[PDB]
Parts: C-alpha cells; sequence; structure tokens
C-alpha cells in the first residue's frame, strides 16, 4: 500500500523497476479483473460501461483483503 | 547454506529427476544455467529452453529466482522471461529443491494455466484457438529452441 | 524499500550514535509538529519504541518469506535438513565474517532438540542486540 | 570510562564519565575536582566547543578522549 | 585496468585507474560521476579503510575489484 519514495515511476517487482502496466482480457466480460503483484501487472477486461467496471473493481480491491 | 546448493547440485547430477541438466556457471554455485527438454505430444516437443537460476544467499529459506533466457510461446511465460509460480513466490519451503522446481516448470510447460495468465493473449489463443497456439508455439521452438 | 530498520554497519562512521540520536530527535519533533513523514520503520522499531519484547512476528515483516522458511522450521516440520549452526556468516563491505549467537555457537549444530532456542536466538540477534546501542541511541533521542 | 582534560598551562586531570553523562556533569566534575564553576569552563574537542545541553558519544567522545579547558 | 565501486544498496559504477594513482583519483573519479566530494567520499575495501595518501598498489588493488562507497558522518 506504500508508493515508491520517488513516485510511481519508482515502481519496482521481483526483478527490479517495473511500471505499473494495464493489460486486456478477452475473458467472459463478468470475470474479475486480475492482478500479478510480481510486476505490477493488472490484467482487466473491457468492461462496457463505468457503473460496470467501478463495482468489478472494487469487488476486486476489496475481496483481496 | 553453500552446503545445500553443493548437495542440491549432487542430486541433480547423479538422478536428475527431471528431463533437464542444471549446473553452476562462472565457478559460481549462486548462479546456475538449466536445460528444459520440450515435453512429447505438445508443440514444444523437439526443442530445448535455456533458463538462467540465481539462488538466494538466504537458500532455502528464500525462493530461487527462474528466467526463462530462450523466448518461448506461453500464456504463463513473459516474453522478457519472466516467470509465474506459486512455490517461487507464497508457498516456497525450505522442504522443497532445485528438482522440484524445475519437474514443476517442466509440468507447467506441459499443461498450461490459462486461468492465471501472464500474458491474455496467448491465453486465449490457446483456449479458443488451440491451431493457432499449436503453431506459433511450433514456429518459435523451431526458431529459439535449436 | 519504503520501510526501513537500523544498519548493523553503521559502525563504520564512528559518529553513528550520534546521527541515530538526531533521527531520534527530529522524528519526535516530526512527530509533535504533526508534519507526516512518508518514511516507515520495520515493526521492531515500533514494537521497541513502544516498550513492547520483539519476537519472530516483527521478523515476518522485515524478511516475511524468510520468516515462513523459520516458522516451517519451529513447527511445520523436524527441520534436520541443513547443517546450519548457532552462527550468522556475514560479509562486511567484503570482510567475511561470522557472528556467534550463543558460546561456542559455530560448532554445536542446529538439530530438533535445539531448534526452538534456536530460532529464539537468531530472531533476537537480528532485531535487538545487532542493534542495542543504535536504537538505544534512537530511543534516548526520541524520548 | 574515563577522559583527560588539559589547560594551556596546568596540568591535566582524569574524569570518570559515560556517554550518557552530559557536558553539565563534565564541567559539576571539574568544579568538583577544582573549584571552577561551570560558567567560568569552556571544553573543546577537536577544535570545536562542547555545548551542555549535549553529552559525550554526541561529540564521539570516547575512552581516554583529551579535552582542552579555557577559562 | 577497470575497477568497481558499489554502494550499500545502490547502482555499481566502473572507472579505469591504474596501481600508482593516489586515492584521491579515485575519489575525484567517483565525482565526475555521481557528484560526491572527495572530502565526504568514504571508501572501504575487504573491510578496512583507505587513506588519500597511499593508492591502489599500497592496497594490492587489482582487475575486477570491487570497492565500496560511504557517506561521510562529520562530527563537528
Amino acid at each position: 500500500s506504500k508508493v515508491p519514495l520517488n513516485g510511481f515511476k519508482e515502481l519496482s517487482g521481483v526483478n527490479g523497476v517495473c511500471k505499473f502496466s494495464i493489460h486486456r482480457d478477452f475473458g467472459s466480460s463478468e470475470r474479475l479483473p486480475s492482478s500479478h503483484t510480481c510486476f505490477n501487472q493488472l490484467n482487466l477486461p473491457p468492461y462496457e460501461s463505468y457503473e460496470t467496471l467501478r463495482g468489478s473493481l472494487l469487488l476486486a480491491i476489496n475481496e483481496g483483503h | 547454506a553453500l552446503k545445500r546448493i553443493h548437495k542440491e547440485l549432487n542430486d541433480l547430477a547423479r538422478d536428475p529427476p527431471a528431463q533437464c541438466s542444471a549446473g553452476p556457471v562462472g565457478d559460481d554455485m549462486f548462479h546456475w544455467q538449466a536445460t528444459i527438454m520440450g515435453p512429447n505430444d505438445s508443440p514444444y516437443q523437439g526443442g530445448v529452453f535455456f533458463l538462467t537460476i540465481h539462488f538466494p544467499t538466504d537458500y532455502p529459506f528464500k525462493p530461487p529466482k527462474v528466467a526463462f533466457t530462450t523466448r518461448i510461446y506461453h500464456p504463463n511465460i513473459n516474453s522478457n522471461g519472466s516467470i509465474c509460480l506459486d512455490i517461487l513466490r507464497s508457498q516456497w519451503s525450505p522442504a522443497l529443491t532445485i528438482s522440484k522446481v524445475l519437474l514443476s516448470i517442466c509440468s507447467l510447460l506441459c499443461d498450461p494455466n490459462p486461468d492465471d495468465p501472464l500474458v491474455p493473449e496467448i491465453a486465449r489463443i490457446y483456449k479458443t484457438d488451440r491451431e493457432k497456439y499449436n503453431r506459433i508455439a511450433r514456429e518459435w521452438t523451431q526458431k529459439y529452441a535449436m | 524499500k519504503t520501510t526501513f530498520h537500523p544498519n548493523r554497519t553503521s559502525g563504520i562512521n564512528p559518529e553513528h550514535l550520534s546521527f541515530f540520536k538526531f533521527i531520534g530527535m527530529i522524528i519526535g519533533k516530526a512527530i509533535r509538529d504533526q508534519c507526516f513523514l512518508d518514511c516507515h520503520f520495520s515493526r521492531e522499531v515500533y514494537k521497541n519504541i513502544l516498550g513492547r519484547p520483539v519476537s519472530l512476528k516483527d521478523m515476518e515483516s522485515l524478511d516475511p518469506d524468510y520468516y515462513k522458511s523459520l516458522v516451517w522450521i519451529l513447527e511445520n516440520d523436524i527441520t534436520d535438513i541443513i547443517e546450519e549452526t548457532f552462527s550468522v556468516e556475514t560479509d562486511d563491505y567484503g570482510e567475511h565474517k561470522v557472528i556467534n549467537l550463543i558460546e561456542g555457537g559455530k560448532d554445536i549444530i542446529v538439530t530438533e532438540a535445539n531448534k526452538q532456542d534456536y530460532v529464539k536466538k537468531v530472531v533476537e540477534y537480528k532485531l535487538q542486540t545487532s542493534v542495542k546501542e543504535q536504537m538505544d541511541n534512537f530511543l534516548v533521542g526520541f524520548y | 570510562m574515563q577522559i583527560f582534560v588539559k589547560t594551556l598551562t596546568g596540568k591535566t586531570i582524569t574524569l570518570e564519565v559515560e556517554p550518557s553523562d552530559t557536558i553539565e556533569n563534565v564541567k559539576a566534575k571539574i568544579q568538583d575536582k577544582e573549584g571552577i564553576p561551570p560558567d567560568q569552563q569552556r571544553l573543546i574537542f577537536a577544535g570545536k566547543q562542547l555545548e551542555d545541553g549535549r553529552t559525550l558519544s554526541d561529540y564521539n567522545i570516547q575512552k581516554e578522549s583529551t579535552l582542552h579547558l579555557v577559562l
């Protein structure tokens, strides 16, 4: 939950510096967005509506904890 | 910790359960190079892939770092060579050994895991476009496995 | 990377105790001044400044995976897999050194009959003894 | 440990102190040994004046450290 | 020949030195890259502090040698 000292340009992963990356996912739109913390990777489905995307992201982040 | 690494090297050179050949390089026991043969009944068959392993100084208390030096076409393997593997990330235990992780890598190559992909494009291609996945994997193996 | 813990090798600079005390007073002033600091400290520092004893739970924050291996050694099995002894090997700026957790720690071999004390000594040395003087200066500066 | 205090022309005196001891305690010990009040004592180490509110470890003062007393 | 200088956790840098040059030359060459003045840089090797007057030959320095860099804690 801590941003890098310098900022988001200092994002680091297992292999070293790695900036936040968002990758399209063609799976079923009902699929909850997935993430890989080892590379700050976020696989996101192309939600048609902003409300649906917000709900899915909220569900993902809340279920993470 | 060097004794554990020596034991693992002796075991690998004695009876390596996995279809692979790995050993230290540059006179350093903490840096290793490994070769994984292409499993049969798969487009990777007939191809050998090269991997680089870095052993943490706290081994076996810390998982080894594994990267795919050889370019491969796999949903769960990054193009740059990064890998996703639970046993090396959160499930690592001191009881685990280099041979065990090599066997796990060989299996993952045998059965991909589209459910947790590092490249959604390849995952979708494999799931719904098996012919394209097989063809592209064969081409990549021919180009960068031999 | 965001959070830091005091460095064992701070002894290279003779003035490190005074600088730790200065860090303590500046942190105290920041708390008084209500100026938030993006810096973070390992759980050991917070527990010690609050006076609570430090245990493997603090070790979890510093070395999550390594703490997992330690707890697995202690409880999840009977270990007896590594020939580690009651000593710690370190590389201080190219100089290889060995520090004995207990008297004669180098020779005594770690076993299931002495793992419970081995892990306790390891964590105590890592968190408290290795930083005793520096953390005491930090605490007196803060208070 | 012990430290030594030397004047410009006088002899050298020995004071048993600890890192937590403040320079005020050092001046008090100097007064007890010689009678000079703290206000009349100026302490220098490594060419730097020593303040009352700080301690020995602050200025990197260790065992057998030599200080200069100026009145 | 070439030598390597590394910080506690930062990157590593390479200098082009020779045995005869004093540690002053090494500190100056470090300065051109990072900018730390020589008076502030503390250079260590094999766990023993170095000195400006001596040189690489005095410290039996050789090829592909790694030194450790620290920033001075001025006392006052």
